[PDB]
RNA sequence: AAACUUUCAACAACGGAUCUCUUGGUUCUCGCAUCGAUGAAGAACGCAGCGAAAUGCGAUACGUAAUGUGAAUUGCAGAAUUCCGUGAAUCAUCGAAUCUUUGAACGCACAUUGCGCCCCUUGGUAUUCCAGGGGGCAUGCCUGUUUGAGCGUCAUUU
RNA sequence: UCUUGGUGGUAGUAGCAAAUAUUCAAAUGAGAACUUUGAAGACUGAAGUGGGGAAAGGUUCCACGUCAACAGCAGUUGGACGUGGGUUAGUCGAUCCUAAGAGAUGGGGAAGCUCCGUUUCAAAGGCCUGAUUUUAUGCAGGCCACCAUCGAAAGGGAAUC
RNA sequence: CUCGUAGCGGUUCUGACGUGCAAAUCGAUCGUCGAAUUUGGGUAUAGGGGCGAAAGACUAAUCGAACCAUCUAGUAGCUG
RNA sequence: AUAUUGGCGAGAGACCGAUAGCGAACAAGUACAGUGAUGGAAAGAUGAAAAGAACUUUGAAAAGAGAGUGAAAAAGUACGU
RNA sequence: UUGACCUCAAAUCAGGUAGGAGUACCCGCUGAACUUAAGCAUAUCAAUAAGCGGAGGAAAAGAAACCAACCGGGAUUGCCU
């Protein structure tokens, strides 16, 4: 009927291999008969079942990358975030709000206060 | 000077445009200086430039480019306003200080035509401005 | 013998395909494209030319990335995932 | 006679024949077919008969 | 030519794919508006410019 | 109106000189140390003819004095000259037609 | 502004037996040779295009406007005029209709029309939603579909509740005495509206 | 007198006007700011059980994941105990992925599906040859690192 | 001599006459001047109306089905229409080399798109060690003064009948 | 050098045709036919430019300044 | 505070209504032309529902005559009028 | 010998950055002619179109080497005048 994903994320990394392998298979066979067959929808099922298996692998592999890399400098760039290249050009908060130590002591001691007119 | 393009010196429209050789290039050598430095140097930020030295054939100049992805710029408040985007060819636009002198940003009456860009006031000096009700 | 004998000898070819844009306009002894401009990196395009401006530009094609970027901006380029399972 | 990938030449051709179906491979002819898929022309060898691996994997 | 590009050869077989009519159920679907191939090309009658 | 036949001449398209058939520039020997001071021999091994050039043209070796190879300069021919003829190429080389 | 002038047709002159009018060139397409650029061609631009500073808004004197809008509030006496100019209004006593400022703090939809019906506007209330008709021509599908009479115009002094209670009642309108909108007064340029004044409307009208 | 020709009507033709529509255009207003060497726009080739295009996608190929909805899709065919459900669907949303050959296009080249070099690994009796798999190798510039060059030049040396 | 579309008269008219030429039977078929086969008669006459290729075309090749349109008569036939099938290389070509020439770099010019230039006024370079256990062979000497690359399916070129 | 095939041209019939077979062809008759020959492919020269054994010839049926787009709905005391 | 015939999202109109309105309401920058730069169309409407005409007969067939569906075939895909 | 210093280089050295697209509006450079002058050359068209370089959500400008001549105002920008 399909493989669902959520069963795959628990199996690992050669149990997945393994059903790969299968799958393919399955897909070569189902082409073969395809020949002798006026139509056979189920090559889409295996072809989902493909996707799918080869989907969860790459979860797997790109988390334990990220877990290899947690907390460091210098993660690889396809797992840095893409936002836009000028919004990671970009002044951090940290450096737009870097201020000089004059305007700091000036924005210290001169506040913009808050008023009102009533009395 | 600017010497006109013009194959063969030549011109082919009224008499007022027919000088190739008396012609002067409204921005200055110091301006180009920078525009090729900054061609050149195109990850930094020209900031100003100086003359050091001239002979006949050449003039000389020294320009001071900024790094906005170096830290000890992106850091400190002083100087972190080169890293802007709106900074991006400052010397390609007019906006170093001798863009400015060459582009007539001054204040008062000597520069009415050049205070807001002169083809920015042209345009408000040559639009017609209707309201609803009519003036 | 300048019209139709000599359309007879028309069998060479000025132009062929250009690796950039597909459009029978590489000429094979410039090296050059008639309409996009390759090898130039800049593409070939003219504001006298406002209608072949119109035909190349941003839309005409599939636009494999711009077209997420409205979503992606109107989520604020949001990292992550959703939370829940189903109903 | 298999259809093969565009991307792949005969050395892949042959490798992949050799450990799907077991076989030993003489040669491998290949053309690019007019409607742009490469068919392989895959000669085995005389230890292996060509009907009875054909009716293994499924077809006459 | 007889002696082609690759290139060349790959368009010809783009073509060839797409020299065939209007598949029949597609004139049966809902709200359907296509009568026919109007992009339909022959040897004889254009051609297709390299 | 029309720019004229000999004002296209410097554009250099149609009007380049046919170089294909020439066997070279015809030069002297570079003006060495061997020459500045001495003499050097070299020789006459083909009298050929220069495409375009009505005079022919000597093929003449000298030694390296620097390394061991030899070097081809090519002469134009003086008359009298002749293959298998020795050449003096210097300050000390005698009046002899050739050198 | 580029309608009709995105081709690059030019005249073919004399001599070809077709009239000078420019002409779109190249081959192939059906559309070659044809006309273009005039008003008397097919795809062409149109004689003098329409542009967008044309004269939209009209300035009037703000006393001409005042002397209209109390012509009118006067012609909203006298029951001739709002017999006149349509108004079911036969069959109510007297014109100025007052009513009292307890209907200014009505808000309900229901309460509001047993009001209005029983003070007297119950045969104009009727004729709206008896008059909707489709809209003749092209206007109904211009976001102009239905056409219906006008009802009467309330008009208050202060708003507790029943400019949202008359809100979705047909032809009936409200109004602010500090304002009286001369459209709401006179529409079509025919003077007597049929208005039901509240009493703190009436007094605050001095 | 017919035929013929002319006029008019009815019916039938030719043709596609008129009328009535309108998932389109046009103009105005309001709000917002977001492309690309983390590979853009654009191109080519491909991909569906039966598709040429349009639209969508990229060998995970009219899609995969995830989430929400909650039972379709359908022109046929098939599957529909999965249907009180981690669950249909050409559904919506979309934060995870894939993303052929390209293209600013980046080993070199390109009217070639052309030719290299480096690392790891595998097979062929192989460090060198051939092959397969994976990963690299553009230019200008900045900071830094390392290795250098210059009697440009300073100390130190029986 | 308006624009777009449609329609007349002329008018069943002008014409469908270059390349010597057809004819008889049978078969097929609803229908045969034109299809197929037999028979006869002719022609191109080896600088061909033959057998192959180059450019260009691009499936037109071939088979089966089939005649609404197209083949300015016809059509049962077809380079048409519908559905498929078909192009196999170590040795034939490309690929490689250079040609006239094109063209990066270094560098100079130009506001700039870009221009010049092609070894130039550049610190431009990678190849064997004589054959092996402190060697993923190098941290050994030693040599070369050459200098991108593109450019021919008729030139040059490893090898099949 | 010559006569004359192929080839390459294009004299004369002012032939045919002249709503063509053809926006330059057809036929006969002609010029030349071993070199200033003819020709393929590659390559170079681009618009006030090229190229020209020179005719303002030729530069994609376009030439006493090509073609395309824009300025541009150029202007017209002139015509409908 | 100002600008904004591009992009995203909205809302409107004394606007145009298929020869109009954008070139394009539709597989439109498509088909097609040109070596190329470039040029560049035409083309909306059966019915409420395909209920798109079973079946008989003539004809080699196309198709006709009937029959039938439909409110209407003076709506039969060559389709509103 | 050795150790610096200065200047200059190299590297598939560690990290990073630029190109191209779009371009309505914005900052620059460059820059015509048709046209009007009832001819035309200055002038005008126009410091416009085309060309080229560079930005952003706005850009630019901007806290006076200003305006004034008053009893003086007081960065810049935009509208009314
Ligand atoms: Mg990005
Ligand atoms: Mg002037
Ligand atoms: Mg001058
Ligand atoms: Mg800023
Ligand atoms: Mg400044
Ligand atoms: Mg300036
Ligand atoms: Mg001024
Ligand atoms: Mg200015
Ligand atoms: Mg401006
Ligand atoms: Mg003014
Ligand atoms: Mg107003
Ligand atoms: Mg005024
Ligand atoms: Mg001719
Ligand atoms: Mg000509
Ligand atoms: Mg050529
Ligand atoms: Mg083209
Ligand atoms: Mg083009
Ligand atoms: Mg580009
Ligand atoms: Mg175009
Ligand atoms: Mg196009
Ligand atoms: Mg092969
Ligand atoms: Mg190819
Ligand atoms: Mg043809
Ligand atoms: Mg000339
Ligand atoms: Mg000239
Ligand atoms: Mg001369
Ligand atoms: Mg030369
Ligand atoms: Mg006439
Ligand atoms: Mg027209
Ligand atoms: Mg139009
Ligand atoms: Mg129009
Ligand atoms: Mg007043
Ligand atoms: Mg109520
Ligand atoms: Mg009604
Ligand atoms: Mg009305
Ligand atoms: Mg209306
Ligand atoms: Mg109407
Ligand atoms: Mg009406
Ligand atoms: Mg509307
Ligand atoms: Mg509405
Ligand atoms: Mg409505
Ligand atoms: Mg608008
Ligand atoms: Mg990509
Ligand atoms: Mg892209
Ligand atoms: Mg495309
Ligand atoms: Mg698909
Ligand atoms: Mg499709
Ligand atoms: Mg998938
Ligand atoms: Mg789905
Ligand atoms: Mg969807
Ligand atoms: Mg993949
Ligand atoms: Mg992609
Ligand atoms: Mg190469
Ligand atoms: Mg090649
Ligand atoms: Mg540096
Ligand atoms: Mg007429
Ligand atoms: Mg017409
Ligand atoms: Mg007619
Ligand atoms: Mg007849
Ligand atoms: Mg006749
Ligand atoms: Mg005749
Ligand atoms: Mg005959
Ligand atoms: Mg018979
Ligand atoms: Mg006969
Ligand atoms: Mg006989
Ligand atoms: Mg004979
Ligand atoms: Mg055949
Ligand atoms: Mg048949
Ligand atoms: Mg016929
Ligand atoms: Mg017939
Ligand atoms: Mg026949
Ligand atoms: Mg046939
Ligand atoms: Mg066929
Ligand atoms: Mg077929
Ligand atoms: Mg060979
Ligand atoms: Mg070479
Ligand atoms: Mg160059
Ligand atoms: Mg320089
Ligand atoms: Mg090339
Ligand atoms: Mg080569
Ligand atoms: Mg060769
Ligand atoms: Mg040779
Ligand atoms: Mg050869
Ligand atoms: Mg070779
Ligand atoms: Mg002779
Ligand atoms: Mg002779
Ligand atoms: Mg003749
Ligand atoms: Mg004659
Ligand atoms: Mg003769
Ligand atoms: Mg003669
Ligand atoms: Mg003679
Ligand atoms: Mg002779
Ligand atoms: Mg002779
Ligand atoms: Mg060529
Ligand atoms: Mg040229
Ligand atoms: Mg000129
Ligand atoms: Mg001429
Ligand atoms: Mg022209
Ligand atoms: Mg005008
Ligand atoms: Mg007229
Ligand atoms: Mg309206
Ligand atoms: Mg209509
Ligand atoms: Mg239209
Ligand atoms: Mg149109
Ligand atoms: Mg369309
Ligand atoms: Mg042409
Ligand atoms: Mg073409
Ligand atoms: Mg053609
Ligand atoms: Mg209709
Ligand atoms: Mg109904
Ligand atoms: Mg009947
Ligand atoms: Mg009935
Ligand atoms: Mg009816
Ligand atoms: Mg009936
Ligand atoms: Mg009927
Ligand atoms: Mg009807
Ligand atoms: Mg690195
Ligand atoms: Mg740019
Ligand atoms: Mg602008
Ligand atoms: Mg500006
Ligand atoms: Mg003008
Ligand atoms: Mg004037
Ligand atoms: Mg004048
Ligand atoms: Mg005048
Ligand atoms: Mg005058
Ligand atoms: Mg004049
Ligand atoms: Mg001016
Ligand atoms: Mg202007
Ligand atoms: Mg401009
Ligand atoms: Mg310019
Ligand atoms: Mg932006
Ligand atoms: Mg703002
Ligand atoms: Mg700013
Ligand atoms: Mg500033
Ligand atoms: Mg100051
Ligand atoms: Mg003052
Ligand atoms: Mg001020
Ligand atoms: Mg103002
Ligand atoms: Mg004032």
């Amino acid at each position: 009927a399909g493989v669902k994903a959520y069963e795959l994320r628990t199996k690992s990394k050669e149990q997945l291999a393994s059903q790969l392998v299968d799958l393919k298979k399955e897909l070569a066979e189902l082409k073969v008969q395809k020949l002798s067959r006026p139509s056979l929808p189920k090559i889409k099922t295996v072809r989902k079942s493909i996707a799918c298996v080869l989907t969860v692998i790459n979860e797997q592999q790109r988390e334990a990358v990220r877990q290899l890399y947690k907390g460091k400098k210098y993660q690889p760039k396809d797992l840095r975030a893409k936002k836009t290249r000028a919004l990671r050009r970009a002044l951090t908060k940290f450096e737009a709000s870097q201020v000089t130590e004059k305007q700091r002591k000036k924005q210290i001691a001169f506040p913009q206060r808050k008023y009102a007119i009533k009395a | 000077n600017r010497k006109r393009p013009v194959p063969k010196g030549a011109t082919y429209g009224k008499p007022t445009n027919q000088g190739v050789n008396e012609l002067k290039y409204q921005r200055s050598l110091r301006a180009t200086a920078e525009e090729r430095v900054g061609r050149r140097a195109a990850n930094l930020r020209v900031l100003n430039s100086y003359w050091v030295n001239q002979d006949s054939t050449y003039k000389y100049f020294e320009v001071i480019l900024v790094d906005p992805q170096h830290k000890a710029i992106r850091r400190d408040a002083r100087y972190n306003w080169i890293c802007d985007p709106v900074h991006k060819h400052r010397e390609a636009r007019g906006l170093t200080a001798t863009g400015k002198k060459s582009r007539g940003i001054n204040k008062g009456h000597k520069f009415n035509n050049t205070k807001a860009g002169r083809r920015k006031t042209w345009k408000r000096q040559n639009t017609l401005s209707l309201w609803r009700y009519r003036k | 013998g300048k019209g139709t004998p000599s359309f007879g000898k028309r069998h060479n070819k000025s132009h062929t395909l250009c690796n950039r844009c597909g459009r029978r306009s590489f000429h094979v002894q410039k090296k050059t494209c008639s309409s996009c401009g390759y090898p130039a990196a800049k593409t070939r395009s003219y504001n006298w030319g406002a209608k072949a401006k119109r035909r190349h530009t941003t839309g005409t094609g599939r636009m494999r990335y711009l077209k997420h970027v409205s979503r992606r901006f109107k989520n604020g380029f949001q990292t992550g995932s959703a939370s829940k399972a189903s109903a | 006679v298999f259809q093969v990938s565009m991307k792949a030449n005969k050395y892949q051709i042959k490798k992949a024949v050799k450990e799907l179906y077991e076989v030993d491979v003489l040669k491998v002819n290949t053309l690019v077919r007019p409607n742009g898929t490469k068919k392989a022309y895959v000669r085995l060898t005389a230890d292996y008969d060509a009907l009875d691996i054909a009716n293994r994997i499924g077809y006459i | 030519a007889a002696q082609k590009s690759f290139r060349i050869k790959q368009k010809m077989a783009k073509a060839k794919k797409q020299n065939r009519p209007l598949p029949q159920w597609i004139r049966l679907r809902t709200n359907n508006t296509i009568r026919y191939n109007a992009k339909r090309r022959n040897w004889r009658r254009t051609k297709m410019n390299i | 109106g029309r720019v004229i036949r000999n004002q296209r001449k410097g554009a250099g398209s149609i009007f380049t000189s046919h170089t294909r058939l020439r066997q070279g520039a015809a030069k002297l020997r570079t003006l060495d140390y061997a020459e500045r001071h001495g003499y050097i021999r070299g020789i006459v091994k083909q009298i050929v003819h220069d495409s375009g050039r009505g005079a022919p043209l000597a093929k003449v070796v000298f030694r390296d004095p620097y390394k061991y190879r030899l070097r081809e300069e090519i002469f134009i021919a003086n008359e009298g000259v002749h293959t298998g003829q020795f050449i003096y190429a210097g300050k000390k080389a005698s009046l002899n037609v050739g050198n | 502004e580029k309608a009709g002038h995105q081709t690059s047709a030019e005249s073919w002159g004399t001599g070809r037996a077709v009239a000078r009018i420019p002409r779109v060139g190249g081959g192939g397409t059906g559309r070659s040779g044809q006309g273009a650029f005039g008003n008397m061609c097919r795809g062409g631009r149109m004689f003098a295009p329409t542009k967008t500073w044309r004269k939209w808004n009209v300035k009037v004197n703000h006393n001409e406007k005042r002397y209209a809008t109390a012509s009118a509030i006067a012609a909203t006496a006298v029951a001739s005029l709002v017999l006149a100019r349509g108004h079911r209004v036969e069959k109510i006593p007297e014109i100025p209709l007052v009513v009292s400022t307890d209907l200014e703090s009505i808000q309900k939809t229901k309460e509001a029309v047993a009001a209005l019906k029983a003070v007297g506007a119950h045969s104009d209330l009727l004729k709206v939603l008896k008059s909707k008709k489709l809209r003749a021509g092209k206007g109904k599908y211009r976001n102009r579909r239905w056409t219906q009479r006008r009802g009467p115009l309330v008009v208050y002094a202060e708003d507790n509740g029943i400019v949202k209670a008359l809100r979705n009642v047909p032809g009936v309108e409200t109004a602010n005495v500090a304002s009286l909108n001369l459209l709401q007064l006179a529409p079509g340029a025919h003077l007597g509206r049929f208005v039901i004044w509240t009493e703190a409307a009436f007094t605050k009208l001095d």
